[PDB]
């Protein structure tokens, strides 16, 4: 639904890094530099953001009442 | 942590740890081994989802099994005191 | 399968899991007689005091309350066949939380009730997991 | 048996330790991931919840978030001589009014102000119209041990010390390493980076009479990446004071036997 | 008890005071209503 606070493999804090990288990509740059710059070395924590589904911002539409 | 002995004599012992794991238990078995007079030394963790161990150790009478786990943790003290004293001057 | 324990305390494979469950104001059509929603009094069926601690004053549990396997989440007497215990109860041996209480009407007129209950799933040893590729 | 620095990066701390038997290190390096005492969310208190969010998944979120715990370690009491100087306050209370809206960790309010969050832009939930939350969440010391929240590093690594001769020349080297050991300067092989090689002998099955590799029996490596809570400087540190007082109590548990 | 007419969700709350031919919001007329989260204050473990 929403990023995870740590990378699941290791306890590197990634959801910090999800709106830079997102705002760059999707502005035209390359992942594998943007990912670099930010500072995610390992892949554990690239599979974090390279496999994430942003589906909270569909959800808030649908949420229960109570 | 609680101890207790599993059978003890002058040139044996089999001690059980609760609440230890492995990051003591190799501690104490790599010290043993290096302990003059230890014949045999090891340690095992009998099953992962407790947290205990037994710690077996023959000498061969020239230093008893206890005297010999009290150099061992001698040895691992030292150590750690003087990776203290190190540590705070890089 | 090995699995990583920290990974799991993470937050990961964790999952929910949603039941159901509903009510229905029967009202009969042989001498007027109708069900109603309201905490069972001493009556022919009754179950215990403290099984239904966690009703309103209407009769039906609210949101965001733990349960326990056996207890009332919504109250209901019928017509006699005294007034009998109709009530619906948590299944045996499956706690949660109540996650949403509706309240509307059906075609004909009777009160309708639905209630969700959820639990928290975390993975442990004895967990089925697949691949894509039949393992 | 000195100790010696090869790189301070930010969160990660780099060195060689010479004349320590591979138990200790290993010790350390389990220690500091176990025993080595954080701040961290322990509960929560909720008021009210509107968010797409439930309860629990709101509380896991809020105990993975770190908190700056360098001179917590003094003021509070930990966790293993079990309220005033126990546990901290932390608050938030948040709403938003016609178009959605995201929380983040700058909108948590401590009563303490020693104890913050690491970085203020980490997402906590996002709010839909007229959504709200107001909870209350308890902070208290724990080990690693326990739970992974309270763990204070991410990886912590002890590798061989390499040993890397170049005994010939061989183009292949360069190209078969994955760590870039060697390189070429003025058509000749040499070693650029010695400390980098993993020990994979990927290079001994092309250039199999050029180039030696082998380890140091006396040295290893170590490498720590801090979280954010603590300095890589003190959580080795608070790891030995784990292991000298868990030694001290056998000791004494022993010699109280005989 | 406190309901919460549903159209979305939030919207005006309505009380069991209010009684009507059947099940319906006051305000809109909507036929489906939700029971809103009582105000005790719960305690969650946050592991
Ligand atoms: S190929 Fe690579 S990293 Fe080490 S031993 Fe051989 S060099
Ligand atoms: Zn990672
Ligand atoms: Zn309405």
């Amino acid at each position: 639904m929403i990023i995870p606070i740590r990378c699941f493999t290791c306890g590197a804090v990634v959801a910090d890094k999800w709106e830079p990288f997102s705002n760059r990509v999707m502005g035209g740059e390359d992942p594998e530099k943007v990912l670099t710059e930010l500072g995610v070395n390992r892949y554990c924590c690239r599979r974090m953001l390279l496999s994430h589904v942003n589906i909270i911002r569909e959800i808030i539409h649908y949420t229960r009442p109570i | 942590m609680e101890i207790k002995v599993i059978k003890e004599e002058q040139n044996y012992l089999e001690l059980q740890i609760d609440g230890e794991e492995h990051t003591i238990g190799n501690l104490l078995k790599g010290m043993l081994l290096k302990v003059p007079g230890v014949k045999f030394a090891a340690y095992s963790l009998p099953h992962p989802l407790i947290t205990s161990i037994t710690i077996k150790i023959l000498t061969d009478g020239s230093i008893s099994a206890r005297e010999a786990l009290i150099k061992a943790i001698e040895l691992a003290e030292n150590y750690a005191n003087l990776f203290i004293d190190e540590v705070k001057k890089i | 399968i090995i699995m990583n324990k920290s990974s799991i305390e993470r937050g990961m494979y964790r999952s929910t899991f949603f039941r159901l469950y509903s009510t229905e104001e029967v009202k009969y059509p042989g001498g007027q007689e109708d069900k109603i929603i309201t905490p069972e009094a001493g009556v022919k069926g009754y179950k215990g005091k403290d099984y239904y601690r966690l009703l309103e004053d209407n009769g039906v549990v609210s949101p965001e309350v733990e349960v326990k396997g056996g207890d009332v989440l919504i109250g209901k007497v019928s017509p006699p066949r005294a007034k009998r215990d109709t009530s619906i109860v948590t299944r045996h041996g499956e706690n949660g939380i109540v996650d949403l209480v509706l309240i509307t009407e059906t075609l004909e007129g009777n009160k309708l009730v639905k209630v969700r209950v959820r639990d928290l799933r975390i993975p442990e040893i004895g967990d089925k997991f697949a691949t894509r590729h039949g393992q | 048996m000195p100790i010696s620095l090869i790189e301070r990066n930010g969160l990660r701390l780099r060195l060689v330790l010479e004349n320590y038997p591979l138990e200790f290190v290993n010790s350390i390096r389990r220690a500091s991931i176990l025993y080595v005492p954080v701040m961290a969310v322990d509960e929560v208190y909720f008021i009210e919840n509107n968010s797409p969010l439930y309860d629990e998944i709101l509380a896991h979120r809020l105990a993975l978030v770190p908190f700056v715990s360098d001179e917590a370690l003094e003021h509070y009491r930990p966790p293993e001589e079990c309220c005033d100087g126990c546990y901290n306050r932390v608050y938030l209370d948040v709403e938003a009014k016609d178009q959605p809206l995201m929380i983040y960790s700058r909108d948590l309010k401590s009563e303490d102000q020693m104890i913050t969050p690491v970085s203020g832009a980490i997402p906590i939930v996002l709010l839909g119209s007229k959504q709200k939350i107001s909870l209350e969440a308890r902070l208290r010391l724990g080990y690693g041990k326990e739970h992974i929240k309270y763990s204070p590093v991410s990886v912590s690594i002890v590798r061989y010390y390499p040993k890397v001769t170049v005994l010939g020349n061989c183009e292949k080297a360069v190209e078969v390493c994955p760590e870039g050991v060697f390189a070429m300067e003025n058509n000749k092989l040499v070693v650029k980076n010695e400390l980098s090689c993993i020990l994979c002998e990927e290079c001994l099955k092309y250039c199999a009479g050029s180039v030696s590799i082998e380890s140091v029996e006396n040295k290893f490596i170590l490498e720590i990446e801090s979280v954010g809570s603590l300095k890589p400087e003190r959580i080795l540190i608070e790891a030995s004071k784990s292991l000298l007082r868990k030694l001290s109590e056998l000791k004494s548990k022993l010699e109280a036997g005989k | 008890a406190k309901y919460r007419c549903g159209k979305c969700w939030k919207e005006l709350d309505d009380d069991q005071l209010k009684t009507l031919p059947g099940v319906r919001c006051p305000y809109c007329g909507y036929r489906i209503i939700y029971m809103v989260r009582k105000p005790t204050v719960k305690i969650v473990k946050a592991i």
